[PDB]
């Protein structure tokens, strides 16, 4: 079957020469092209240049001419890019796909069905380690609610297992979306939601459960007035 | 279509008589070709090598 | 060299709406474009090849359409996975671009929120930065038009707003108001004050801060 | 040019109204292709889709 996985090396570093590899599910590409999608956070994707599975030859983003080389074999189902010079912009979740071998319609109309896993591959400037945990005390026990909270800022690497309540998690618990910074690094402030019911009871111990440290910050409501 | 199609003599119809025929044409992008389909009478196809050509 | 706006940007609907996407090219493609769905975590999915071809496997509620530089995408059978942004891709001419970005929404859930101040724990105070948060909980829609005054003036980065994507248990969206500021500007305005609006509050409130002990 | 040209009548010159064109045809042989470069008044020349060419 044409079903396409890639991991290449992960979270790299910029100002560097990136191979971002990729892999088939068996269905051989002998005539079919491949080629590379990148899909920026939220919204747009741009397309990165296809391959000619057939012959030798590559083709390129006009932009990134001369940025991206891959490498072809007698295999099928070895696609393995070069991409030159990751700039900032590159922090974007890569994908594969092949292309229409033949069709009723047409046949070599890129109309691409085959897709792969997708990784989120960034440009992150440095590794910076891991985050911290940081309180949000009400100021009492316009409003009658006392809504606490938590901020994790700098975490590394992408994405970091964060919870609530050792997992016993209550009523409509959540975690804001991941967020970068300018410096490469990558934070997140997890505030929970709060009834205006029950104040002065609940308790949101905030469970930041990185791989090598996983701790368990306490992180319960308090008057602040 | 419709199947009774007013059929007074009930000599027959045209399907198995006509080859729904389509060919190739040239295109900008490298290797990539359309369908300009067509219909044509089976006495004016023949087949040399090559099968279904 | 061909891109293509696809208008409008947002839309929200509910179960078996009737909403249609148009597809605004910069010149005219003929029929080749393509279609795809965005599934949230999941890679894209080819819905409309050839412009008006239904793909296969996929049922005819796809009334999709259209020749030259428009085509439109609309939608019978809503149903609860189709709810995902749509990409239509051309392929006429190199290079290839996508769609500009259409996010469909639900139509429902329509809950309120309440706000409130928080002055920074011990942690932020000895810390370099501190926050001061007017977090907004089970709102709607993605207008959290939050103001905030520091000297008479606005600013960003510090304001850490990232809206959630739309639940599934609540359908509704939580936002925080986190101010990532150091005291060297933090702590120097005393008073801080939040101003925010929203439709789906029937009465929206202006919360001020006071600086920890005051 | 020169900077006068002696320009009596002060209407305008060729520029705008001609076109480099660097096409590239076939030769005598029908298997030889050469980049030709000609100029072509703008009024000999329709503009097609692709908008560039
Ligand atoms: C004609 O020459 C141009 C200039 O390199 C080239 O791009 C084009 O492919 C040529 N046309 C052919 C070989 O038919
Ligand atoms: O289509 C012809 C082409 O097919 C494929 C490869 O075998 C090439 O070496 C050859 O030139």
């Amino acid at each position: 079957q044409i079903h396409l996985q890639e991991s290449g090396p992960g979270l790299v570093r910029p100002s560097e020469t990136l191979s971002l590899t990729c892999d088939v599910s068996g269905g051989a590409f002998n005539d079919a092209y491949c080629s590379w999608i990148r899909r920026l956070p939220g919204g747009s994707l741009e397309w990165i240049g296809r391959i000619s599975g057939r012959d030798g030859y590559v083709e390129s983003n006009p932009s990134l001419t001369g940025r991206v080389t891959m490498s072809i074999d007698a295999t099928w189902k070895k696609i393995v890019l070069r991409l030159t010079s990751v700039t900032a912009s590159d922090t974007a979740t890569y994908f594969c796909a092949g292309e229409t071998p033949e069709d009723d319609f047409g046949y070599y109309q890129p109309y691409f069905k085959s897709w792969g896993q997708g990784l989120l591959v960034t440009v992150s400037s440095a590794s910076t380690k891991g985050p911290s945990v940081f309180p949000l005390a009400p100021s009492s026990k316009s409003g009658g609610t006392a809504a606490l909270g938590c901020l994790v800022k700098d975490y590394f690497p992408e994405p970091v297992t964060v919870s609530w309540n050792s997992g016993a998690l209550t009523s409509g618990v959540h975690t804001f979306p991941a967020v970068l910074q300018s410096s490469g690094l990558y934070s997140l402030s997890s505030v929970v939601t709060v009834p205006s019911s029950s104040l002065g009871t609940q308790t949101y111990i905030c469970n930041v459960n990185h791989k090598p440290s996983n701790t368990k910050v306490d992180k319960k409501v308090e008057p602040k007035s | 279509n419709v199947n009774y199609t007013n059929n007074f003599p009930n000599i027959g119809n045209i399907t198995d008589e006509v080859r729904n025929c389509s060919f190739n044409v040239t295109t900008e992008i490298r290797d990539k070709k359309q369908k300009v389909y067509a219909l044509f009478y089976k006495l004016d196809i023949v087949q040399m090598e090559n099968k279904n050509s | 060299d061909i891109q293509l706006i696809q208008s409008p940007s947002s839309v929200s609907a509910s179960v078996g709406d009737r909403v249609t996407i148009t597809c605004r090219s910069t010149q005219a493609i003929g029929t080749d474009l393509a279609w795809y769905q965005a599934t949230p975590g999941t890679a894209p999915k080819l819905l409309i090849y050839h412009s008006f071809a239904r793909h296969e496997g996929v049922p005819s509620r796809f009334s999709a359409g259209g020749s030259g530089s428009e085509f439109s995408l609309t939608i019978t059978g809503l149903q609860p996975e189709d709810f995902a942004t749509f990409f239509c891709q051309h392929y006429k001419r190199l290079p290839l671009t996508f769609g500009g970005g259409t996010k469909v929404e639900v139509k429902r859930t329509v809950a309120a929120p309440s706000v409130f101040i928080f002055p920074p724990s011990d942690e932020q105070l000895k810390s370099g930065t501190a926050s001061v948060v007017c977090l907004l909980n089970n709102f709607y829609p993605r207008e959290a038009k939050v103001q905030w005054k520091v000297d008479n003036a606005l600013q960003s980065g510090n304001s850490q707003e990232s809206v959630t994507e739309q639940d599934s248990k609540d359908s509704t969206y939580s936002l925080s108001s986190t101010l990532t500021l150091s005291k060297a500007d933090y702590e120097k305005h005393k008073v801080y004050a939040c101003e925010v609006t929203h439709q789906g509050l029937s009465s929206p409130v202006t919360k001020s801060f006071n600086r920890g002990e005051c």
